């Protein structure tokens, strides 16, 4: 079986905001690394671009 | 500027021209159900799972392909859109094989989750299901096409992202199948991504087969070192 | 002002060579009045032709019935750099329908002249006629007529003493009923599978080769030169309001003399059948049901057919729709359930399979109707089949799903006792 | 009900990429004309006519013919495979000299198309989807062929045989066996689908040019 | 209905019924089941480890 | 006059009649438009 010696291997906390997590980590005396949230950037979708007259976006099959 | 005012469940939002109904609903915080639409691929509009009701309109529209018009009110949780979702899920599950215990994508299935969240809880399909023969496209992707829902995500990804036109649809109607029509291996430096894009267990990782379940795995975010892209 | 319809004078018809008894070549068309003063009609301008088509009250002969003037004026926008094309829908896929084949094989010069007139009205540089693949001899006749038109200068470089260049191409399909749908037809022309594309974009914006395009039925294109020559008021004098003109009718099934005939628009169904088809085999009382507008229209029983008019509005009021004006009759000695199941099997074999509702649901309804024919089902499944048809209808990419759901709905609505009685006979005989 | 034809290709000694196929120079000129019919930015629009010409030259469509078409039109072979497998007029297996297509759709089924099918089966000694031992005839059930007025009807190699009775179709079959082509068109002498004894329309001579031309034109 | 000692069953042909779906391991309220699996020599989906801790099981 | 059927030319159509007619018509067509590229894959 998989054995462990640390008690914090399964401890995961949920926070509403980044500031709440940072404050909780600071008041508990834990050194922390913060990663900025990754958001998928908005994209331009056009069904009519599939059947293009002169561009490469024209599809060969559908 | 050129922003237009549209409504999602009665709440106003300003969107750029050409924005689809799905993106307008995303700007509010709702994810419309989908099977064939991918943000990275060209719009297909064939799974019909994204059908949604526009207020004062008798016919539902495909949210992934329909550009939103100024003043539209999208009823994302009306009885019409819910009934459309239930009907589409029923049609999708009519021929699907009872392979969940043996399917590698048990706890990671978009079909399973969207059936739980938007479909019914029972079936009235009393006929026999279809079965299609599997394909061999190399040692990386395992192919079980009875689970395929014909969303054509793999074909679009291969054509547009991987630059390989070896995938397509043969046949017609219910007997239309996704494949190569010949014994040919889909080998490219980006061939493994069709496993991720496939919403069902039709395409699965062959070296990963049968080894683990998603709820058991611990997720570590790291960086690739196989090349200099990182 | 007129109240009674159904007596169209012979000299007042358009397709004067419907039966192929005259010369279909250029000389016969010139004798019958084709290619006459087309130069002046071309010189009147697209706006005048569009106005004539609009005041004519013409509606699409394909089945949709959309006002042709509005569709053709959707192309009256200025050029943006792309070429403009007119596509003639000659796929001819609906069971019970034979009109386009006859007006192509016997009156091809009317079709070519209508192509030229529509292209001028819409500013199209060329016309692509998508003929059915099975109609090889009809396509060859159309090619011969187009060659005659090119030799005479009626089409091509300057096409007249007019200054307008217009080309007419014939492209053959290969065995696909779905290729009659306008977007599926456009895809099939471009060399792909006959899978329809979503709307928007409409063909007037993005069509064949990504260019502005109008897809028009063969009859709609063929009647335009006569409408221009005789005026839109004359064509509007026929039929009821919003239902003006004349129509080609195909009567097939259980009639003594199945035939194709052109008749005034809002003709009564029984009067049409008795005067042209020779009546129902075994008499009018022997009639059981009628499919009035091809396989996509729901059936109606004899009681409805007693006093029903053959036009868009009155047939919609009968919960049927005019469709392609293809009348399929059925007497009391035939299995209505078997015929409806055969139609559903046709739709199952003709669906392109692009979208899940049509594909899966139509296969499901085919299986359900096959079980219904033998009576191997239970009465509670009729409402389940109705709900399945509701789920298919209005949720598909194209109207093939609607055209498959509607016959089931009509059959259920008008013959539920028949299905229940068949099921109970099966139940007693199998215990 | 069911299809019965597979949409996956397995290499076979008589159907493989090494199977010899090439276009006759006259067919090459025809291909040039077909390609010329389309704008010189979209050459893939000619896949259907070129595949049809290949079938007419060969009788059916081997995988080598599809590969040749794809190479000639510079399109991926998978697109040609999709076109070949989507459209029902393409024969991906060898077919008899005379391909007999019998329509069993409801308008023809009403006018006893089953009798025509049974007569053909009894005369040829084959089932619905089989081929004769001498590779001369092939029987196939098809949907509406656009000749519902002249039901029942069959199609044999681009020709329509209409208003058929079992005797009439037996005569057609044995005369086609004899060697010369029977005349196409309806039987019973009704001259392409007007009422058999009715003549209820188009009785008087058609009006000439300018009969009803409006004023100011 | 009474629950006794755990056992792994097999089909009448003699092949074991377990297909390593790990649903029992997921549902086990005491985490008494440990499962490891891989494709078999014939490609079947079978377990290589199936452990039940009877001193953790709640039956 | 009317009783005579005059669509008899189609009984003598061969396997290449359509394509031969297209080849004949090839010389009557206006030059085709161009999208600027050899193919969308270019
Ligand atoms: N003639 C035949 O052989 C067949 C006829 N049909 C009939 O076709 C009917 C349904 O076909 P659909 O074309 O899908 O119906 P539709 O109403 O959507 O199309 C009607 C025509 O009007 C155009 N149109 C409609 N709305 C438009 C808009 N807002 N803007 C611009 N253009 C617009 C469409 O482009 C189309 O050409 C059915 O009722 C069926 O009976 C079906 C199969 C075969
Ligand atoms: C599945 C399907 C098949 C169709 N097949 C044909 C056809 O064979 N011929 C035709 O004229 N219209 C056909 N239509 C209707 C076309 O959409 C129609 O040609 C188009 O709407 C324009 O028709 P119009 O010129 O009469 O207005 C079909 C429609 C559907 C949904
Ligand atoms: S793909 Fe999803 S729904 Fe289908 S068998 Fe696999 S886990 Fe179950
Ligand atoms: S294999 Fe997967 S991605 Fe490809 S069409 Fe089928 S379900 Fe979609
Ligand atoms: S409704 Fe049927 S024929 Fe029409 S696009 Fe969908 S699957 Fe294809
Ligand atoms: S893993 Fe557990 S639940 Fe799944 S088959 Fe094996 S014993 Fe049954
Ligand atoms: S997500 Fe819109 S139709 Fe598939
Ligand atoms: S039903 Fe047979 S030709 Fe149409
Ligand atoms: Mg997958």
């Amino acid at each position: 079986w998989s054995s462990t010696a640390d008690p914090l291997s399964n401890l995961v906390l949920t926070f509403s905001t980044k500031e709440d997590a940072v404050a909780f980590a600071e008041k508990n005396g834990w050194s922390f690394d913060v990663e900025e949230r990754k958001v998928p950037k908005p994209k331009s979708k056009s069904y009519g671009a599939n059947f293009s007259w002169n561009k490469r976006t024209r599809v060969s099959t559908k | 500027s050129n922003l237009i005012e549209v409504f999602v469940d009665g709440q106003s939002v300003m969107v750029e021209p050409g924005t689809t109904v799905l993106q307008a609903c995303e700007k509010v915080g709702m994810q419309i159900p989908r099977f064939c639409y991918h943000e990275r691929l060209s719009v297909a509009g064939n799974c019909r799972m994204c059908l949604v009701e526009i207020e004062k309109a008798p016919k539902v529209v495909a949210a992934c392909a329909m550009p939103v018009m100024k003043g539209w009110n999208i009823l994302t949780n009306s009885e019409k859109s819910k009934k459309a979702r239930e009907g589409v899920m029923e049609f999708l599950l009519a021929n699907h094989p009872l392979d969940c215990p043996i399917c590698d994508q048990g706890g990671e299935c978009d079909l399973q989750d969207q059936s739980m969240m938007f479909g019914s809880d029972r079936s009235r399909f009393l006929e026999g299901k279809r079965a299609v023969e599997d394909k061999n496209i190399g040692p990386l992707v395992k192919t079980i096409m009875t689970r395929c829902i014909q969303c054509t995500r793999c074909i679009r990804f291969a054509s547009e992202i991987a630059g390989v036109d070896d995938l397509g649809t043969t046949g017609r109607g219910n007997d239309m199948q996704v494949g190569t029509y010949i014994e040919k291996m889909f080998m490219s430096e980006l061939s493994g991504n069709i496993i991720d894009i496939c919403p069902v267990g039709a395409l699965t990782s062959k070296p990963y087969a049968f080894t683990a379940r998603p709820w058991e795995t611990r997720k570590t975010e790291s960086i690739d070192v196989m090349d200099a892209v990182g | 002002k007129k109240t009674s319809f159904g007596s169209l004078k012979d000299e007042d018809r358009i397709f004067t060579n419907l039966y192929g008894r005259h010369d279909w070549r250029l000389k016969g068309a010139q004798s019958r009045g084709d290619w006459y003063k087309t130069k002046e009609i071309l010189l009147k301008g697209p706006d005048w032709i569009l106005g004539e088509v609009k005041t004519s009250g013409l509606r699409g002969r394909g089945g949709a019935g959309f006002p042709t003037g509005l569709k053709w004026s959707f192309m009256n926008k200025p050029s943006d750099g792309r070429p403009k094309y007119l596509v003639v829908n000659a796929d001819e896929g609906e069971p019970g329908t034979c009109k386009d084949r006859e007006i192509i094989r016997h009156d091809p010069h009317k079709l070519v002249e209508g192509c030229l007139v529509g292209g001028r009205a819409m500013g199209a540089r060329a016309a692509y006629i998508y003929i059915r693949g099975e109609f090889y001899n009809e396509a060859s006749n159309l090619q011969v007529a187009i060659r005659e038109a090119y030799e005479a200068g009626l089409i091509g470089k300057n096409a007249c003493g007019s200054g307008y260049d217009f080309d007419v191409f014939v492209v053959r399909g290969a065995g696909a009923y779905i290729c009659g749908e306008e977007t599926a037809l456009i895809e099939s022309i471009e060399g792909k599978q006959g899978k329809p594309r979503l709307k928007p974009p409409f063909p007037a914006d993005v069509g064949v080769f990504g260019c502005p395009t109008t897809v028009a039925n063969v009859e709609t294109v063929a009647v335009s030169p006569t409408i221009c020559r005789r005026g839109g008021a004359w064509f509007a004098s026929f039929g009821r309001e919003r239902n003006s003109g004349t129509k080609l009718f195909n009567i097939s099934g259980h009639v003594n003399h199945p035939c194709t005939v052109e008749e005034e628009m809002s003709v009564p169904l029984k009067e049409l059948i008795e005067k042209h088809a020779g009546g129902v085999i075994g008499g009018w009382d022997n009639l059981l049901a009628v499919i009035p507008g091809g396989s996509s229209t729901p059936l109606i029983p004899k009681s409805v057919c007693e006093t029903v008019l053959m036009d868009f509005d009155a047939l919609v009021q009968a919960q049927t729709g005019l469709g392609t004006a293809a009348v399929i009759v059925m007497d009391r000695s035939t299995d209505i359930v078997k015929a409806i199941a055969r139609l559903i099997e046709f739709y199952k074999h003709e669906s392109c399979g692009q979208c899940t509702p049509c594909r899966e649901g139509v296969d499901w309804m085919n299986k359900v109707m096959a079980r219904f024919v033998k009576g191997d089902a239970r009465p509670a499944e009729i409402d389940s089949l109705w709900e399945i048809s509701k789920q298919i209808e209005g949720h598909t990419i194209c109207a093939l799903g609607d055209g498959a759901a509607w016959p089931v709905q009509g059959l259920i609505r008008h013959f539920r006792p028949e299905l229940e009685e068949r099921m109970q006979q099966f139940a007693l005989q199998h215990q | 009900g069911a299809g019965g034809a597979l949409f996956v290709h397995r290499d076979t000694p008589e159907n493989n990429p090494d199977t010899p196929f090439d276009f006759t120079p006259e067919n090459y000129k025809r291909i040039e004309a077909i390609v010329k019919n389309y704008p010189e930015g979209h050459k893939a629009a000619a896949v259907l006519p070129v595949l049809d010409l290949a079938q007419r030259q060969n009788g059916w469509l081997p995988i080598s013919a599809m590969n040749k078409v794809a190479e000639i039109l510079q399109v991926p072979p998978m697109r040609v495979y999709e076109v070949a497998t989507f459209y029902t007029m393409y024969n991906r297996k060898p077919v008899g000299k005379y391909h007999i297509q019998v329509c069993t759709t409801t308008p023809c089924m009403l006018r006893n198309s089953d009798s025509i099918l049974e007569a053909i089966q009894k005369k040829l000694g084959i089932k619905v989807g089989e081929t004769t031992p001498d590779k001369l005839f092939t029987l196939i059930e098809v949907e509406c062929l656009g000749a519902c007025v002249n039901a029942p009807m069959v199609q044999i190699n681009d020709n329509y045989y209409e208003d058929l009775t079992p005797k009439d179709i037996e005569e057609i079959i044995d005369e086609l066996k004899a060697g010369k082509i029977p005349k196409p068109g309806p039987r019973s002498g009704r001259f392409s689908c007007e009422p058999a004894g009715g003549l209820t329309s188009l009785t008087e001579p058609p009006k000439g040019p300018g009969f009803g031309v409006q004023a100011g034109l | 209905r009474f629950r006794g000692e755990h056992a792994l069953r097999r089909y009448p042909s003699g092949e074991e019924r377990c297909i390593a779906c790990k649903l029992c391991e997921a549902v086990c309220p005491a985490q008494a089941i440990t499962i490891e699996a891989e494709p078999r020599a014939d490609g079947s989906r079978r377990t290589t480890r199936y452990d039940i801790d009877m001193t953790k099981c709640i039956y | 006059d009317n009783s005579t059927y005059r669509n008899l030319q189609h009984h003598e159509y061969s396997t290449y009649t359509f394509l031969d007619l297209n080849v004949e018509l090839s010389k009557f067509r206006m030059p085709q438009p161009s999208s600027g590229r050899q193919s969308p894959r270019h």
